[PDB]
RNA sequence: GGCUAAUCCCCCAUGUGGACCCGCCCCUUGGGGUGUGUCCAAAGGGCUUUGCCCGCUUCCGGAUGGGCCCGCGUCCCAUCAGCUAGUUGGUGGGGUAAUGGCCCACCAAGGCGACGACGGGUAGCCGGUCUGAGAGGAUGGCCGGCCACAGGGGCACUGAGACACGGGCCCCACUCCUACGGGAGGCAGCAGUUAGGAAUCUUCCGCAAUGGGCGCAAGCCUGACGGAGCGACGCCGCUUGGAGGAAGAAGCCCUUCGGGGUGUAAACUCCUGAACCCGGGACGAAACCCCCGACGAGGGGACUGACGGUACCGGGGUAAUAGCGCCGGCCAACUCCGUGCCAGCAGCCGCGGUAAUACGGAGGGCGCGAGCGUUACCCGGAUUCACUGGGCGUAAAGGGCGUGUAGGCGGCCUGGGGCGUCCCAUGUGAAAGACCACGGCUCAACCGUGGGGGAGCGUGGGAUACGCUCAGGCUAGACGGUGGGAGAGGGUGGUGGAAUUCCCGGAGUAGCGGUGAAAUGCGCAGAUACCGGGAGGAACGCCGAUGGCGAAGGCAGCCACCUGGUCCACCCGUGACGCUGAGGCGCGAAAGCGUGGGGAGCAAACCGGAUUAGAUACCCGGGUAGUCCACGCCCUAAACGAUGCGCGCUAGGUCUCUGGGUCUCCUGGGGGCCGAAGCUAACGCGUUAAGCGCGCCGCCUGGGGAGUACGGCCGCAAGGC
RNA sequence: UUCCCGGGCCUUGUACACACCGCCCGUCACGCCAUGGGAGCGGGCUCUACCCGAAGUCGCCGGGAGCCUACGGGCAGGCGCCGAGGGUAGGGCCCGUGACUGGGGCGAAGUCGUAACAAGGUAGCUGUACCGGAAGGUGCGGCUGGAUCCUUUCU
């Protein structure tokens, strides 16, 4: 089958950009759409779109990346640096609000699912509820 | 390993031998020189060292080291273990500690004297 | 044997009440209420003596202290895998403050275990302590809490309470008394002795304080306790001096013989004034008691200090102990003699075999200092058990392969619930300790007061994204229908030619064979070389491949049956049916085993011929098991891709096997080579990953000892695990 | 230009690097040393069957078999269950001891060969089997982690 929907997701986003793509194809899910909501409007994908390819649905994502790098390698930096995920099926990890870790002194985000809704690591914070931790970006 | 392998199985602590059976975890251990002698060391190295089979308080009877440049021990010297090892010849794990019980100091020596148990000289 | 008192023991009454059987009321496990019968009380003593005090009695509460019971947590060994007869439950009963096989009588046949039962080993738990960035590891001396013991083992009695450390009984061991009959002990209370050991203190003062027993009070008892002593055992404070003082003394070390060093160090000069002497001198102690009031509230009065003539205060006063480890690199600190693989050092690299910063002494230096070294043990480093935080192609490490059991894991959409999860309130989280703050000892250590933090569990309330679960629905995974494939995939019957050997026959003449050379061997009983026939066994040239199948092992002439897997087309059916797999079970090259067959070539062992110093070998001649079949065992391997399975994502190019295709080419599925990204220690790998990711299983943790010993299991054995 | 000697350049294999006069494996003997394996012997704990069984609580008798008595009953005392513990016979643990005894170290590389590493001079390795003074040979499979396309040891 496939055993982590979403790992699979940040996977295809981060081969996808390692090797500079404009953008992807990933299958489709409620959820995984609020994931990259919260991973779009906090900077690091272009933004998204709900696609079908082969009468079914996926979601675009487009992709972004930073001005073209100088002297031999000027394969350009990439925005999104790192993405791993934190909470893996069969091995759960559910953090309280005081638990709920910040990422790279703060330059990157976590991404939390509670119950009020899938929010960044400040989301929660502000919001004052913990989850289970999805994935550090940054 | 998976974690519903270290769930199932899970880690292993290791533990560790002793260096020595001067017993009872003792600091020391007194003993009686059964023999005393002179043996070849290993390796690289030429010597004669000095060393006596001692019997212990402890029960075990073991190969122990005399320290230092003259001494006094004989067939029923009797004598403190410290252990301490070494290397270039084998079988002892012990060293004697010299200036206690029947096993004297070495005299003469000035320079690092409470090793060696030599008392401190006076002069003028 | 005999008198005798009581707050000692009885009997009768009173019954506020309580107890018990039966009935009903409410309530929910034996909680209350109530009626009927029954059963149950008591003790005096003192005075300021007719009313107060200390007591007794029955009931109902409080309070404090406990019993008992449940969830959860709570070390190593699976080379401990099965355990259980009061065992597990039931009815009745014994018993107890109370539940319960706690025990007992009779019924039932259960209880428990890989979520590790039973066995073995070890160990008192905890608040906390040590270490660590943390996570973890390790520990449970002192102080608090809880348990257990009181020479070893049983037992009960009295009692509110014990199955009782200075109570009782019996057995045992030991010691002591003994008229040998029979008796007496129990320091794991404080001191102290002895033994053991590397090692652990005074037979001290006091009952002033605090605390406990009894007492109306006075008081009495208190080795609990407050104090003192001894040990650098630790921690903290302090001292062995402060300012001057040479271009820089002697001695001593080095020397390129000019000078360098110890070193402002000394000497000396001038202040100060540890020790010590004199004087004064605590706080810790104010109640119990007594007086007024009312034995209350309140007020007044009295006594009492082990530590101690100590702390502290004031006066006087002397220049007043320094040691230990290091100086080759880890590591701060160098030179001269001595020594010559010796004597010695050594934590590890390693030093010493005549120029040793490494042994030994010297001068000098570095580090700490009333201490400094050492050995021992814990944590660290050690991300070297890797949760944070490792690995397995060649480094240690993927099981030989397969099937699935337990178990782990689980696509897309909607609704219910709200177990996981998140939040809020609240209760618990004793004190000690840790943290912070002020404060008390001249500081500090040590001590007080306050504040803060807290995982965890109980309870109430809330959220529903993710996990679960229940209900519904979908089809991208999985499977199925239809259609088209290819193939040494497997089992059984079958047949076909080539060659070897042997038998028969023909012709046919002296050698063939073999090697580096040769001998052995076979040949005139006519071999080799040739033709014809026959028998028999095994294996399948060419096609054939740098091909194909299969899970591995492995599988090649041809035909027939039996039968496994698999790929592509069509988008037809089901509707998440999925992946993995401990254990189990089944396969499993060769050699090997058992019983029966078979036996042409080949061939361990063997038997000979060579070679060689020898030749238990390589070369030659011969040959047995075995190789072949059948049934049954055996279960290993460089069982190799030295690379577990599954799924998804990430340039290409070229070669190839097999499908479909509007057929330069496109589109699936295999096999190969080069290579983008990226990975690797490198070599290499690279859409057939060794890349990026998720699930699940196996496995590793320096080399040797050793795949040995031991135990268990398997096997006929060899031997396997 | 094959060979003998020395030499240059490219390449290849190595387990050599005081570098092929290098490296290396196995067997023996007598000392001597710790270790480990081990019958029998002595000790300990434990479990099962059987028998003897103190103290004590509980049961039952408590009798013209004793003492008190309101004659209701109590107490002495007696018998039984259980029971610490012992005894006899068997398993199992653990300790001490121990004849006999496998591998390791040094005595001294001492010996006999030359097994492996270079095509190691017959490629090596492997499971298994038989042989053999010893490394070993050899047979059958299998792997490549295999050079390049007479025999002749040891420093
Ligand atoms: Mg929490
Ligand atoms: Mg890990
Ligand atoms: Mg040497
Ligand atoms: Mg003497
Ligand atoms: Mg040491
Ligand atoms: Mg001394
Ligand atoms: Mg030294
Ligand atoms: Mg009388
Ligand atoms: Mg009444
Ligand atoms: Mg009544
Ligand atoms: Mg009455
Ligand atoms: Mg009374
Ligand atoms: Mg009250
Ligand atoms: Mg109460
Ligand atoms: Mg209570
Ligand atoms: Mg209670
Ligand atoms: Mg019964
Ligand atoms: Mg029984
Ligand atoms: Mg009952
Ligand atoms: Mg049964
Ligand atoms: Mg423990
Ligand atoms: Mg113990
Ligand atoms: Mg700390
Ligand atoms: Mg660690
Ligand atoms: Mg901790
Ligand atoms: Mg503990
Ligand atoms: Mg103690
Ligand atoms: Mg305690
Ligand atoms: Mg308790
Ligand atoms: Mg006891
Ligand atoms: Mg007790
Ligand atoms: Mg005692
Ligand atoms: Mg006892
Ligand atoms: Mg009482
Ligand atoms: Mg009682
Ligand atoms: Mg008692
Ligand atoms: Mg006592
Ligand atoms: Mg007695
Ligand atoms: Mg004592
Ligand atoms: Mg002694
Ligand atoms: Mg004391
Ligand atoms: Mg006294
Ligand atoms: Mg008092
Ligand atoms: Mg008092
Ligand atoms: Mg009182
Ligand atoms: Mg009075
Ligand atoms: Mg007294
Ligand atoms: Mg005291
Ligand atoms: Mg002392
Ligand atoms: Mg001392
Ligand atoms: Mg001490
Ligand atoms: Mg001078
Ligand atoms: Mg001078
Ligand atoms: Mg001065
Ligand atoms: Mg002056
Ligand atoms: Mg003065
Ligand atoms: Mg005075
Ligand atoms: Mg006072
Ligand atoms: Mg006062
Ligand atoms: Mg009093
Ligand atoms: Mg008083
Ligand atoms: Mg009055
Ligand atoms: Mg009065
Ligand atoms: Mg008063
Ligand atoms: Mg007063
Ligand atoms: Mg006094
Ligand atoms: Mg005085
Ligand atoms: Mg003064
Ligand atoms: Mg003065
Ligand atoms: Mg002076
Ligand atoms: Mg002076
Ligand atoms: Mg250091
Ligand atoms: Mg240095
Ligand atoms: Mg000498
Ligand atoms: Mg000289
Ligand atoms: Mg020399
Ligand atoms: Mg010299
Ligand atoms: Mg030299
Ligand atoms: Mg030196
Ligand atoms: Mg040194
Ligand atoms: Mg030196
Ligand atoms: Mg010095
Ligand atoms: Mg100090
Ligand atoms: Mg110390
Ligand atoms: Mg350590
Ligand atoms: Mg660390
Ligand atoms: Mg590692
Ligand atoms: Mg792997
Ligand atoms: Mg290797
Ligand atoms: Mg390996
Ligand atoms: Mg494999
Ligand atoms: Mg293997
Ligand atoms: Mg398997
Ligand atoms: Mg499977
Ligand atoms: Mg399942
Ligand atoms: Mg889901
Ligand atoms: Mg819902
Ligand atoms: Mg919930
Ligand atoms: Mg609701
Ligand atoms: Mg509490
Ligand atoms: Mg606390
Ligand atoms: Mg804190
Ligand atoms: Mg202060
Ligand atoms: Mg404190
Ligand atoms: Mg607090
Ligand atoms: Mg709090
Ligand atoms: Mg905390
Ligand atoms: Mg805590
Ligand atoms: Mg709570
Ligand atoms: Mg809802
Ligand atoms: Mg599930
Ligand atoms: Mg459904
Ligand atoms: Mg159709
Ligand atoms: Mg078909
Ligand atoms: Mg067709
Ligand atoms: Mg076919
Ligand atoms: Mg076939
Ligand atoms: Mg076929
Ligand atoms: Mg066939
Ligand atoms: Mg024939
Ligand atoms: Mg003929
Ligand atoms: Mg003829
Ligand atoms: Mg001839
Ligand atoms: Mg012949
Ligand atoms: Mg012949
Ligand atoms: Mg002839
Ligand atoms: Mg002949
Ligand atoms: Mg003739
Ligand atoms: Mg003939
Ligand atoms: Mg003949
Ligand atoms: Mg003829
Ligand atoms: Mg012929
Ligand atoms: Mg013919
Ligand atoms: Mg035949
Ligand atoms: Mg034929
Ligand atoms: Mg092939
Ligand atoms: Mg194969
Ligand atoms: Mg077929
Ligand atoms: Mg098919
Ligand atoms: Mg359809
Ligand atoms: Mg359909
Ligand atoms: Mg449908
Ligand atoms: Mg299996
Ligand atoms: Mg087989
Ligand atoms: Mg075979
Ligand atoms: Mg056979
Ligand atoms: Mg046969
Ligand atoms: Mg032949
Ligand atoms: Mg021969
Ligand atoms: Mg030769
Ligand atoms: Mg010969
Ligand atoms: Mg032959
Ligand atoms: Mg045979
Ligand atoms: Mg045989
Ligand atoms: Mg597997
Ligand atoms: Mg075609
Ligand atoms: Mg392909
Ligand atoms: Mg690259
Ligand atoms: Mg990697
Ligand atoms: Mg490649
Ligand atoms: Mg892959
Ligand atoms: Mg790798
Ligand atoms: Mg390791
Ligand atoms: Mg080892
Ligand atoms: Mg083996
Ligand atoms: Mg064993
Ligand atoms: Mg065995
Ligand atoms: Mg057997
Ligand atoms: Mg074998
Ligand atoms: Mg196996
Ligand atoms: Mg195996
Ligand atoms: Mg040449
Ligand atoms: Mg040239
Ligand atoms: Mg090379
Ligand atoms: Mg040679
Ligand atoms: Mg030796
Ligand atoms: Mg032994
Ligand atoms: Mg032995
Ligand atoms: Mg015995
Ligand atoms: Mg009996
Ligand atoms: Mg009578
Ligand atoms: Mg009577
Ligand atoms: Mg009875
Ligand atoms: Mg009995
Ligand atoms: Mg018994
Ligand atoms: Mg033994
Ligand atoms: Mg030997
Ligand atoms: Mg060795
Ligand atoms: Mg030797
Ligand atoms: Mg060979
Ligand atoms: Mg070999
Ligand atoms: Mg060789
Ligand atoms: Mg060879
Ligand atoms: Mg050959
Ligand atoms: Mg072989
Ligand atoms: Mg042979
Ligand atoms: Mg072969
Ligand atoms: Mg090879
Ligand atoms: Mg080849
Ligand atoms: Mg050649
Ligand atoms: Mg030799």
């Amino acid at each position: 089958m496939l055993t982590d929907p979403i790992a699979d997701m940040l996977t295809r986003i981060r081969n996808a950009t390692r090797v500079y793509k404009e953008s992807t194809d990933v299958p489709a899910s409620r959820f995984k759409e609020e994931i990259l909501r919260i991973l779009a409007r906090e900077g690091f994908i272009k933004g998204y779109e709900r696609v079908d390819v082969d009468g079914k649905p996926y979601l675009r994502v487009y992709l972004k990346y930073g001005p073209r790098r100088q002297g031999p390698d000027p394969r350009p930096e990439q925005v999104i640096h790192h993405i791993r995920r934190i909470s893996k099926p069969g091995r759960r990890v559910y953090v309280g609000v005081k638990e709920i870790p910040r990422v790279r002194r703060g330059l990157g985000i976590a991404i939390l699912s509670t119950s009020k809704g899938v929010l960044t690591d400040r989301e929660a914070r502000k919001l004052g509820v913990g989850g289970e931790l999805i994935c550090e970006v940054w | 390993p998976t974690i519903n392998q270290l769930v199932r199985k899970g880690r292993e602590k290791v533990r560790k031998k002793s260096k020595v059976p001067a017993l009872k975890g003792a600091p020391f251990r007194r003993g009686v020189c059964t023999v005393v002698r002179t043996v070849t060391p290993k390796k690289p190295n030429s010597a004669l060292r000095k060393v006596a089979k001692v019997r212990l308080t402890s029960g075990y009877e073991v190969t122990a080291y005399i320290p230092g440049e003259g001494h006094n021990l004989q067939e029923h010297s009797v004598v403190l273990i410290r252990g301490g090892r070494v290397k270039d010849l084998l079988g002892v794990r012990y060293h004697i500690v010299r200036g206690v019980y029947d096993a004297a100091g070495v005299k003469d020596r000035k320079k690092s004297r409470s090793k060696y148990g030599t008392k401190k000289p006076k002069e003028a």
